[PDB]
C-alpha cells in the first residue's frame, strides 16, 4: 500500500543510497597492505573519510534538505555523522568472511583497545539478526539524518516535516518485507536507540586515539569537531 | 565549517 508519491520517494531515496562506493582502492588496501597499528589506522581513516563523503552526497539529495536553513543543514550533517557511519558499517558487515576477518583484524588493531572495538561488532550482530533489506537501511539512514532532535537546530518543525513521510514509508515497508513479524518496525526503532549510544562511545574512541598521539585528517576533524 | 559547507554546496 505505498502511495504513488511514496513509491516515488522510495525510488529516489534508493537511487541516492546506492549511488555509492566502497572505492576499490580502499578494498585493495584492506586486503593487501602491511599490517600494523599505523597502517591499520591509515586504512580506517580512509574508510571513515569515504563514509563521510558518502553521507554528504546522500544528505544533500534528500527531498527538502536544500530548503532548510543553512546552519541547520550543518547541524544535521554533524549531528548524524556517527550514527550514519555505524549504520552503514552494520549494513556492510552483514552482507565474504575471509575479507571480513581481515578487515575486523585491522579495526581491532588500529591503535586503541578492544574494549573500544568490541561494542561496534556486537552492534553489527544485533542489527544483523533483524535481516533488514537494503530499502530498510536507506530509509533508516534518511531518518537518522533528518532528526529534529539534534543539537542546535533553529527550526525543528521544518525537519520534523521532512522526517515524517520517511517514517510512514518505513512502516509500510516493514509490512511488505516482513509480513509475518508485525513488531519489525518497533524493533528497527529500538535498534536506532541502540545506535544513538555510539555518539558517546565514538567520542571516547577519539579521545583514546588522541592521547595515543593519533591525528585525524581534515574532513574527520571538521565533521566530528576534533 | 568551511569544508563541510564547501562539500554540501558543490
Ligand atoms: C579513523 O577514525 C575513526 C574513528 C572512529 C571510528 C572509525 C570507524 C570504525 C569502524 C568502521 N567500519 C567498520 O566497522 C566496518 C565496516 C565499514 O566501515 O565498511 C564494514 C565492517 C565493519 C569505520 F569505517 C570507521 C574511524
Amino acid at each position: 500500500e505505498l502511495t504513488p508519491d511514496q513509491q516515488t520517494l522510495l525510488h529516489f531515496i534508493m537511487d541516492s543510497y546506492n549511488k555509492q562506493r566502497m572505492p576499490q582502492e580502499i578494498t585493495n588496501k584492506i586486503l593487501k597492505e602491511a599490517f600494523s597499528a599505523e597502517e591499520n589506522f591509515l586504512i580506517l581513516t580512509e574508510m571513515a573519510t569515504n563514509h563521510v563523503q558518502v553521507l554528504v552526497e546522500f544528505t544533500k539529495k534528500l527531498p527538502g534538505f536544500q530548503t532548510l536553513d543553512h546552519e541547520d543543514q550543518i547541524a544535521l550533517l554533524k549531528g548524524s555523522a556517527v550514527e550514519a557511519m555505524f549504520l552503514r558499517s552494520a549494513e556492510i558487515f552483514n552482507k565474504p568472511s575471509g575479507h571480513s576477518d581481515l578487515l575486523e583484524a585491522r579495526i581491532r588493531n588500529s591503535g586503541i583497545s578492544d574494549e573500544y572495538i568490541t561494542p561496534m561488532f556486537s552492534f553489527y550482530k544485533s542489527i544483523g539478526e533483524l535481516k533488514m533489506t537494503q530499502e530498510e537501511y536507506a530509509l533508516l539512514t534518511a531518518i537518522v539524518i533528518l532528526s529534529p532532535d539534534r543539537q542546535y537546530i533553529k527550526d525543528r518543525e521544518a525537519v520534523e516535516k521532512l522526517q515524517e513521510p520517511l517514517l510512514d514509508v518505513l512502516q509500510k515497508l516493514c509490512k511488505i518485507h516482513q509480513p509475518e513479524n508485525p513488531q519489525h518496525f518497533a524493533k528497527l526503532l529500538g535498534r536506532l536507540t541502540e545506535l544513538r549510544t555510539f555518539n558517546h562511545h565514538h567520542a571516547e574512541m577519539l579521545m583514546s586515539w588522541r592521547v595515543n598521539d593519533h591525528k585525524f585528517t581534515p574532513l574527520l576533524q571538521e565533521i566530528w569537531d576534533v | 565549517n568551511a569544508l563541510l559547507r564547501y562539500l554540501l554546496d558543490k
